[PDB]
């Protein structure tokens, strides 16, 4: 699983967008009397010629910046979280089913638990949706939608096969011992001197 | 649940990531120019407040790609609160911080550094790091400093934050110009170098000179950054031989290695305040011409009333 733009792009581009929405109002040239007031014979300094003090002239204080970046630290953080989830499917390609079988040897019946949460793990996946949107960041899982699909489908199939296999074994146990005990009860010797 | 255990346990070989290199410096120091140029792009766009650079470090030895986060910070103090967006508990232990002292204006070096000496320090405690973890990382950094092979003392790391730190002084080419345009003595170079070395010593910092115009030690700076934030193989010796640009590895410093630089200059014995021995750059811009206020009708008219009374 790659990110064609790395997750840091999701933050850098948003920062550039915020910078653009600041420069649209900040890089405005400053009204200045130097048009004829040539007495200041000096190349106009950038931090005065271009009116670069507006950030300090906040009516509400710097809280605006605090909220803006916060939104980004919202937007990116959680979306990276979503990205994280997708990276978790990495296991579909590098794992040993023997390890799982040993770890959950003789669970509720054999596994009976992760075979339940896997169906929920079919989430973020196997849906008509092709790209997850969030704000101005759209993460498209187009190249993987079928690939991880086939892998996860086959893997779920094999886990189901193994589970139901030993379930059927235990039901052979079930019917065999029930029938034998039924015959033992059906000996029906209720009255006997011994 | 159970999956989050099993799938997580199936982990493969990777390289550490999420490292957070931080750059505070005095505004107008070309900090952005340095970080961009080292990134590879000649210069991105400047602006205000916090700025982000994803520094792509590739290791050909393992043939992998990683991105560290340059959180370069604006110099103005009113933009100090937003530093909470830069460093937090989950990010702090793997953060490296570099201050940038633009040598074009040596008169504004130490206090700017010392400004950092407040700001980050304040920010490191307003977040209320629990004492045990701060202590463990501090002693870890102390040990990592002590094991330099190509120490202990009263002032070594005598106050530090326990994360690796550099003092990257940019624009070193300018030292030539301000040498002749100002008659700025070479002994004064020795004095600033020694004082910066004392500063880096009490922070255990590795000091590097670098000139963007001279593209000097930019490769070396990249090497040292990758060595510290990641732990890559390092081979550069302690380049201190020439005074134009110097590279002081973190641990190569000693009190006597600053005493040797003290010896060669005999202008003013260095205990003196940095600012005194350096000469202030006098302000050029003239004060605006004074108000030509017009005397109001009232006191003026009272004055003529007095004049007619004199008649």
């Amino acid at each position: 699983i790659y990110l064609n733009p790395p997750i840091e792009e999701c933050r850098y581009k948003l920062y550039q967008e915020m910078f653009a929405w600041k420069m649209v109002v900040l890089s405005l040239p400053r009204i200045q009397s130097q048009r004829y007031q040539v007495g200041v014979h000096y190349e106009l300094t950038e931090e005065e010629k271009f009116y670069r003090n507006a950030l300090t002239r906040m009516p509400d204080g710097p809280v605006a910046l605090e909220e803006s970046y916060s939104a980004v630290m919202g937007i990116v953080s959680e979306v990276e979280q979503y990205v994280k989830v997708w990276l978790q499917y990495q296991c579909l390609w590098d794992m040993q089913a023997e390890n799982i079988y040993n770890r959950l040897g003789e669970d509720l019946n054999k596994w009976q638990a992760l075979l339940v949460q896997i169906r929920k793990a079919r989430g973020t996946f196997d849906n008509a949706e092709t790209k997850k949107e969030f704000g101005p960041v759209v993460i498209d899982y187009g190249k993987v939608q079928s690939k991880v699909n086939l892998k996860y489908d086959s893997w779920h199939k094999e886990v189901l096969s193994k589970f139901g296999q030993m379930l059927g074994s235990n039901m052979t146990e079930f019917h065999s011992q029930i029938s034998k005990s039924r015959q033992e009860l059906e000996q029906h010797s209720v009255d006997t001197a011994s | 649940s159970s999956i989050l255990s099993e799938v997580s346990t199936r982990a493969r070989s990777k390289l550490p990531s999420g490292k957070n290199i931080l750059v505070f410096g005095e505004d107008g120091s070309g900090k952005t120019t340095l970080m961009t140029k080292l990134q590879g792009a000649e210069h991105g766009k400047k602006g205000r407040g916090l700025e982000y650079l994803y520094l792509s470090v590739h290791d050909e030895d393992r043939d992998d790609h990683t991105r560290c986060n340059v959180w370069i910070l604006d110099g103005d103090l009113y933009h100090k609160g937003l530093l909470k967006f830069a460093v937090s508990a989950e990010s702090l232990p793997e953060t490296l911080v570099i201050f940038v002292a633009d040598m074009s204006r040596p008169w504004t070096v130490m206090e700017s550094l010392q400004k950092w000496a407040s700001v980050l320090r304040e920010h490191i405690d307003k977040m209320k790091i629990p004492p045990e973890k701060m202590r463990e990382l501090e002693r870890k950094f102390v040990k990592d400093f002590q094991d330099y092979m190509e120490p202990l003392g009263d002032n070594v790391l005598t106050h530090n934050l326990g994360i690796p730190v550099l003092v990257v002084c940019t624009k070193c080419d300018a030292v030539s110009v301000l040498e002749k345009e100002h008659d700025y003595r070479d002994e004064h170079l020795d004095f600033i170098q020694s004082h910066l070395r004392r500063f880096c010593l009490q922070y255990g910092a590795a000091l590097i000179y670098t000139s963007v115009k001279e593209e000097k030690n930019l490769d070396l700076l990249y090497k040292y950054i990758v060595h510290k934030t990641y732990g890559f193989h390092f081979t550069t010796p302690a380049l201190v031989v020439e005074k134009d640009a110097v590279f002081i590895p973190a641990g190569w410093d000693n009190e006597k290695k600053i005493a040797i630089l003290h010896e060669n200059f005999t202008t003013v014995k260095p205990e003196d305040a940095y600012e005194d021995f350096i000469v202030k750059p006098p302000v050029r811009k003239l004060v605006h011409d004074k108000e030509l206020a017009a005397e109001d009708e009232q006191v003026f008219l009272m004055k003529q009333q007095s004049l007619l009374a004199k008649q």
